[PDB]
């Protein structure tokens, strides 16, 4: 579980 | 042909610093120095004046916590939108999006905070923050006078902003500052240090013509930089360790989840 990686995914 | 790609390279990134973070530094100068027409901050140097000016300069409001409780809440919901800033600028970096995405989230982990403190140092003087996207101004003063748990908790970020605020940067050496930051090949658990380290020694070299050519009578201040790196480490621990002393020795400590995953360590 990664919000960070959420982030990272997002446009 | 390689220098004018180092500023090429450089001036993109001041582009996307400029998108991705709203107060730049030459914005918060103007506030503190009192250069600006457009309005003029509040200041927050005493409980009156923190409950007169809460509802203002603010970023359900019925919390009911102490004081001191509010203010550190209230930090870390500022750095919870600093973290999404600092990763919209981070994937705008040439090559980043293109590093295995654990290692961007370890590069991310272990480098917002420290550029954070940074940053943060483009809204202090040696009085106080700017704070509220300008809108408000928190006295040092007031801050240290909270509970002896919280009290010391942003003198360490006050020290360090007045010295980094020595060096006379602007926001086109601090976009390229931040980019070399991010970029470090030596953050724990990176699993391709290589590709991290490339980038960087094409970022040091933009940070290192920027200097020379925005600073050519400041000698030195790429060796300058290059230390209040390592210090920027030092100080990110003294942090986290003081963060564990409230974690441990205060009840009714909510921490928003995006940074419980970063202080995991
Ligand atoms: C600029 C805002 C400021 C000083 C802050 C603090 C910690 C941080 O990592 C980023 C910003 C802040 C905001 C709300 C508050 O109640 C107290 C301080």
């Amino acid at each position: 579980p990664s919000l960070l990686k959420k982030l990272l995914l997002a446009p | 042909p390689e220098s004018a790609d180092l500023r090429a390279l450089a001036k993109h990134l001041y582009d996307s610093y400029i998108k991705s973070f709203p107060l730049t530094k030459a914005k918060a100068r103007a506030i503190l120095t009192g250069k600006t027409t457009d309005k003029s901050p509040f200041v927050i140097y005493d409980m009156n004046s923190l409950m007169m000016g809460e509802d203002k300069i603010k970023f359900l409001q019925e919390q009911s916590k102490e004081v001191a409780i509010r203010i550190f809440q209230g930090c870390q919901f500022r750095s919870v939108e600093a973290v999404q800033e600092i990763t919209e600028y981070a994937k705008s970096i040439p090559g980043f999006v293109n590093l295995d995405l654990n290692d961007q989230v370890t590069l991310l982990k272990y480098g917002v905070h420290e550029i954070i403190y940074t940053m943060l140092a483009s809204l202090m003087n040696k009085d106080g923050v700017l704070i509220s996207e300008g809108q408000g101004f928190m006295t040092r003063e007031f801050l240290k006078s909270l509970r002896k748990p919280f009290g010391d908790f942003m003198e360490p970020k006050f020290e360090f902003a007045v010295k980094f605020n020595a060096l006379e940067l602007d926001d086109s050496d601090l976009a390229i500052f931040i980019a070399v930051i991010i970029l470090s090949g030596d953050r724990p658990g990176l699993l391709n240090v290589k590709p991290i380290e490339d980038i960087q020694d094409n970022l040091l070299q933009a940070l290192e013509l920027q200097l020379k050519l925005n600073h050519p009578e400041s000698s030195q201040l790429f060796a300058k930089l290059l230390q209040k790196m390592t210090d920027l480490r030092q100080i990110v621990t003294e942090h986290v360790q003081l963060l564990q002393v409230i974690k441990k020795t205060e009840t009714d400590m909510s921490l928003h989840p995006l940074l419980q995953e970063i202080y995991k360590d």
